[PDB]
RNA sequence: UAAUAGCGCCGCAAUUCAUGCUGCUUGCAGCCUCUGAAUUUUGUUAAAUGAGGGUUAGUUUGACUGUAUAAAUACAGUCUUGCUUUCUGACCCUGGUAGCUGCUCACCCUGAUGCUGCUGUCAAUAGACAGGAUAGGUGCGCUCCCAGCAAUAAGGGCGCGGAUACUGCUGUAGUGGCUACUGAAUCACCCCCGAUCAAGGGGGAACCCUAAAUGGGUUGAAAGGAGAAGUCA
């Protein structure tokens, strides 16, 4: 999994933009509206709150007595699709965030009427704590997810009290046989949540094409790359990307012309585009929607299958989930028709898969992960990196912030300067103010790639086999103590001035955006081959010390 | 003429005000041994960390002074019928490995092992009880 | 006149070290000469930082094929489109006229993450006019500090009216926001005519090659994953 997006712009004539901002804007959206409503109001919505999976047919289902009503008519097939799609995926995490909050009520609703204290567990319940902790300590400590599923099902006031005061515990050789704090603040906590949840209990969608050919690429008379989609053939856009995306349109007019060429014995699949988004950007000014913002295309190609050797990979994985498919749909007698025309039209990729098109030569690098990379990420230093060899205890070499960033500290210490003002600026904000974006950039986002690129970089030159990243749960933890040993290493015991320059400190040093920068090594190591493990960031220590000890500590973690 | 006070990172910080008399009237050097944790006791203490700045940190040994030690608890401490064992880079590497160059990690090892071999009847020590004592330390 | 102090940065040291340097002794010995790390420690007649607002489908970071090259990388060949960004420059500016609106003010007192704070010129009024990013303070900034103002922090006091949730003492008066039209730059060697849901076309200069031929070249660089939704603050 390797998929990377690249845009273009597409440019066309008015009229071929004012039908399909009109197409978009007034029926596409709003059936996205509706179907966003109708799945909400659905009969069944509390049991998929209670799951994860909604149904698969079910935002299709609904969308069927959609296509003909009056207003939600005249929508391209790939369209009526893209906006279900939309419902489905777009609704998708709309209601994940919904049963979070819905279940969520109905949950701290039913533990406020059946979890209790202490006391009222010994009253109603009780049962002696110690014995039945040890005994469901003995069950799941001595696959554990059958018994973590088990706790996460047993709801009765006895049963739930007990396992959860096993699970809060510790569920491990603990010497204070204690703590009824747990299930009491778990009682509390909900009541106080239940309480809350007693209260209070100009851009069109985008076009998702889930199929790499509803794009038909041709080449216009001018050389220039052109498309036009499925269900919308009379509407032309021309590709105005940029050189360094050009590489991939070209390669998907190539792509679909192979296909052409071998009367279809080609599996689009292999394509080296996977999907395509349509979108409108925002421009700046005035005018009619459609001559404001640029229509934008968001190709998702998957990396891998540009060279030849990719593909084989791309080729043996599909090949072998697909194959899966065929067996899981053998072992069922229904034999639906069209059921049969999706066995039917698997055992054709098959066929269809050893057929190669023509793709560049790489010999994809072997990486050896014992080499272990370690990265600390701080406050002080927003991020140290440690090359640390495992089998011995040596650290090749290390890398700090000022020597990573190379040429990009100006862009650190500016970013810091920043993102003081901003945070300056959103507290005068205080609740009544305009948009706070007002001077923002994606400064950040930039430094959070630059360093990652770095990183990575150098994990490649050491033949590093995994890079190391603190888990970013422990991000607040780790910059609140980095902030105590920061002021006792300046006030050694005088506490007034250690609380003052910790504030004057969180005043300037301001906490880094950890989730940004994690993400984009996750992605950048991703995309060039180094798997990622995650450790523990000692809690003191040099930056160095920190960054070589997360290493090792990884590594000794893996042994496991 | 001199007052060690060992472990001084116990007493109470209203009590280094009294120290600080006796070193203040009497003319006595003052000692205060401790782990570092000692040092940040007195960073709070005012005039405690100006009126004890001399200091002398202990070494941690490591290297070939190391291996002397070895050898030179074998002879004095350890008082066997000697067994040419001679501490060979082979035990030196258990010993380096496993006391990290503390002399008390040392101590508490070879006692430990000495103790052992004999009680099972073993003359010398085998390279088996300083695996055994190496595993159950760390 | 004053900006003390604090806090963050940035050098500059100084020391200790290796991820260095050096040496083979190949994992030890030195060394701090570069490169870093880690302290602390100054603010040099100075080193490096440096935060008023804007302006380019700017340039550079590119693809394929071949060669050298294990690779990088180099070189040659062929192609080239303008996306979204981060810088570095260069340049422009310190806006106007119209409307629509928001807040705040009887009067005190303290003083806020409050506002203001440039250079001349003419006043010395409170404002013009010229300049203009060097812009109160420190090497450089700050919510810190200084100076004025402070009704537009919050709190306290407290007069008269009307009401008996609260009002009035309030002038565009002061500061905001919005829209509409306008002012300048509209760029990347420079200049001119143009495109800007598309368009480039010309004309110079320096330099290099070349004696010399708009003969050719060259006249800042980097990075990519985008959308949607929800939650917390
Ligand atoms: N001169 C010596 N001869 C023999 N054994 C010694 C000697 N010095 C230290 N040791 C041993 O080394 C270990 C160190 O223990 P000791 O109590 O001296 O530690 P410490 O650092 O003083 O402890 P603390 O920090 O608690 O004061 C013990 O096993 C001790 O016997």
């Amino acid at each position: 999994a390797s998929q990377i997006t690249i845009q273009a712009r597409l440019i066309s004539f008015e009229s071929n933009r004012q039908q399909l901002w009109k197409l978009m804007a007034d029926l596409n959206t709003p059936l996205i509206n509706e179907l966003l409503c109708q799945l909400g109001q659905h009969p069944d919505f509390e049991k998929w709150q209670q799951k994860g999976k909604l149904p698969s047919t079910v935002v299709s289902q609904l969308c069927q007595p959609l296509k003909t009503d009056p207003r939600f008519a005249g929508q391209p097939s790939r369209l009526y699709m893209s906006a279900i799609h939309i419902v489905d995926y777009i609704y998708k995490s709309w209601l994940a965030i919904q049963k979070r909050l819905q279940q969520q009520l109905d949950g701290k609703t039913r533990w406020l009427e059946m979890l209790n204290s202490d006391a009222e567990l010994v009253e109603l319940s009780g049962d002696t704590l110690e014995a039945i902790r040890v005994k469901a300590a003995e069950i799941l400590a001595i696959l554990s997810k059958t018994l973590f599923d088990a706790y996460q099902e047993t709801e009765d006031i006895k049963s739930r009290s007990a396992i959860s005061y096993l699970l809060k515990n510790g569920c491990k050789l603990t010497d204070k046989e204690e703590d009824s704090e747990k299930f009491a603040k778990r009682r509390r906590q909900v009541e106080i949540q239940i309480q809350r949840l007693t209260e209070k209990l100009s851009l069109p969608f985008p076009l998702v094409f889930e199929t790499n050919e509803d794009m038909v690429w041709s080449k216009n008379q001018k050389g220039r790359l052109c498309v036009h989609f499925n269900g919308l053939s009379d509407l032309i856009f021309e590709v105005y990307c940029g050189n360094r995306q050009l590489h991939w349109f070209q390669r998907f007019l190539e792509d679909q012309q192979t296909k052409r060429k071998s009367k279809n014995q080609h599996s689009s699949g292999l394509f080296t585009l996977r999907n395509g988004h349509l979108v409108w950007l925002e421009g700046e000014g005035k005018g009619e929607p459609w001559n404001l913002h640029h229509l934008t295309l968001y190709c998702c190609v998957d990396n891998r299958l540009w060279t030849e050797e990719g593909t084989e990979i791309v080729r043996q994985e599909k090949a072998d989930e697909i194959t899966k498919f065929i067996t899981n749909m053998k072992k069922k007698s229904d034999l639906s028709d069209t059921q049969q025309a999706l066995i039917q039209r698997k055992q054709s990729t098959l066929t269809r898969i050893n057929n190669s098109f023509e793709r560049p030569s790489q010999p994809l690098y072997q990486g050896q992960s014992h080499i272990l990379v370690g990265v600390s990420l701080g406050l002080e230093k927003p991020a140290t990196v440690a090359v640390v060899d495992a089998i011995a205890n040596k650290v090749l070499a290390y890398r700090s912030i000022k020597q990573l960033l190379g040429d990009n500290y100006e862009l650190l210490n500016r970013q810091r300067r920043q993102q003081q003002y901003l945070s300056h600026e959103r507290h005068k904000a205080q609740k009544n103010f305009s948009p706070n974006q007002f001077g923002a950039s994606e400064l950040g986002q930039h430094i959070d790639r630059l360093l990652a690129k770095a990183i990575v970089a150098l994990a490649r030159t050491y033949k590093a086999g995994s890079i190391v990243l603190p888990k970013l749960g422990d991000m607040r933890e780790v910059v609140q103590s980095e902030i105590q040993a920061i002021a006792e290493q300046k006030f050694p015991g005088y506490i007034e001035g250690q609380q003052k320059y910790a504030k004057q400190y969180r005043v300037n040093v301001h906490r880094w955006s950890y989730g940004r920068l994690i993400q984009s090594i996750q992605s950048k190591a991703a995309q060039t081959g180094i798997v990622i493990e995650e450790g523990k960031q000692p809690i003191r220590g040099s930056p160095h010390d920190k960054a070589k000890e997360l290493a090792l500590s990884a590594y000794n973690l893996r042994l496991t | 003429e001199m007052l060690i006070i060992d472990e001084a990172d116990r007493l109470k910080p209203e009590t280094f005000a009294d120290v600080r008399d006796i070193a203040e009237d009497l003319g006595i050097a003052v000692v205060l041994v401790g782990t570092d944790r000692l040092d940040a006791v007195i960073k709070r203490d005012e005039q405690v960390l100006e009126r004890f700045r001399a200091h002398l940190r202990f070494g941690k040994l490591s290297g070939e002074d190391f291996k002397n030690t070895v050898e030179m608890w074998e002879q004095m401490v350890l008082k066997l019928p000697v067994s040419s064992n001679l501490k060979s880079k082979e035990m030196l590497r258990i010993l380096t490995s496993a006391t990290e160059g503390y002399i008390g990690r040392l101590d508490e090892i070879l006692r430990e092992a000495a103790i052992r071999s004999l009680s099972r009847g073993l003359k010398k020590i085998d390279k088996a009880v300083l695996q055994e004592v190496a595993k159950e330390y760390k």
